[PDB]
């Protein structure tokens, strides 16, 4: 399947200037749209390539987003006194408003999940549920918030836009988007080998410009997994716009031969299996 | 209560020199949003630039910092992040094979 | 598009 996800974070910064909002938007593991409220003027922004012909292909679409960002801006510079009220903070201290949301879609571009969540200093405070009829509110300052947005109807607008809108635009990024995004790229593996005693020796399994980012590495010896013994990365961006990840284990130095590692990505036409 | 970043540096593609590469720093796991990170050439600052701000399932932050480097025989580049989870900024230097 | 924003 794919995903269209949205990613605010919203900060208050006493002592220096207003808050600021960052918006980053993301098809699968592409970004394709920013806002960054510290900007004179800030406007959205294209991130990825297909984004640079929406202009053409929907005149309105930077004007309509950027006056949606500016707005969404303005809304949590206010959410973020009213959620600190909610707890009794003072003005001292800085504190971090976040939302995701988005839509899960398989094929025949059908909707699978939708979900709106957000969280106050990094902890979940209020969040649509499956049903995207109703919202789950983690703790009591978060019932303020629940009792508002039901009596106001918002769970309703939320299902209008993440059943509607989030689909279609899912859609017309991944067709606009086939080349950068509809592309699996194999990792380009290789294992290098360093000792540290003579009795042990370094195994490292290496994973280079993959997309999308799920992967799997896996160590096995003689067909038993080594997956408690092994030590993994957690996967990183290359910074082009795909991943790198590797695994490594320490075995016993002339044993080499019998330890593999197991790779699976999306675009292998089969699990590799790997040997020094 | 702050959330500790992890910092990986690396380079995009396996490094042998004379090759101008790209150097990466990414942090990750880390909350407040607020940090500080830069690239160093043999412990003196670069300039480099930085991903837009994004978030993991758990709300921990995730930045890459990257600029275009060339690596030495032997020279030094490494990566200072300063955030208010750690007493001070920590350094950790690019090495060759991770 | 962007969704819209609700108020906390």
């Amino acid at each position: 399947f794919h995903s269209l996800r949205y990613f605010y974070t919203a900060w208050s910064r006493p002592g220096s200037g207003e808050p600021r909002f960052v918006a980053v938007g993301y098809v699968d593991d592409t970004q394709f749209v920013r806002f960054d409220s510290d900007n004179a003027s800030p406007r959205a922004e294209p991130r990825a390539p297909w984004m640079d012909l929406v202009e053409q292909q929907d005149p309105q679409y930077w004007d309509r987003n950027t006056r949606n960002a500016r707005d969404a801006a303005q809304t949590y510079r206010v959410g973020l006194d009213n959620v600190r009220g909610y707890y009794n903070q003072s003005e001292a201290g800085s504190h971090t408003i976040q939302r995701m949301y988005g839509c899960d879609v398989g094929p025949h571009g059908r909707l699978l999940r939708g979900y709106d969540q957000l969280a106050y200093d990094g902890a979940d405070y209020i969040a649509l549920n499956e049903d995207l009829r109703s919202w789950t509110a983690a703790d009591l300052a978060a019932q303020n918030t629940r009792r508002k947005w039901e009596e106001a109807g918002y769970a309703e607008r939320d299902r209008a836009y993440l059943e509607g809108e989030c689909v279609e635009w899912l859609l017309k990024h991944l067709e606009n988007g086939r080349e950068t995004l509809l592309r699996a790229d194999p990792p380009k593996t290789h294992i290098t080998h360093h000792p540290i005693s003579d009795r042990e020796v370094t195994l490292r399994c290496w994973a280079l410009g993959f997309y999308p980012e799920e992967i799997t590495l896996t160590w096995q010896h003689d067909g038993e997994d080594q997956t408690q013994e092994m030590e993994l990365v957690e996967t990183r961006p290359d910074g082009n716009g795909a991943f790198q990840k590797w695994a490594a284990l320490v075995v016993p130095s002339g044993e080499e031969q019998r330890y593999t590692c197991h790779v699976q990505h999306e675009g292998l036409p089969q699990p590799l299996t790997l040997r020094w | 209560e702050p959330r500790t970043p992890k910092i990986q540096v690396y380079s995009r593609h396996p490094a042998e020199n004379g090759k101008p590469n790209y150097l990466n720093c990414y942090v990750y796991g880390f909350h407040p949003p607020q940090i500080e990170i830069d690239l160093l050439k043999n412990g003196q600052k670069m300039k480099t630039e930085q991903s837009d701000l994004s978030f993991s399932k758990d709300w921990s932050f995730y930045l890459l910092v990257h600029t275009d480097f060339t690596p030495s025989t032997v020279d030094e580049y490494s990566c200072r992040v300063n955030h208010s989870s750690l007493a001070a900024p920590h350094m950790v230097k690019w090495d060759r094979n991770n | 598009d962007f969704a819209n924003t609700f108020l906390p």
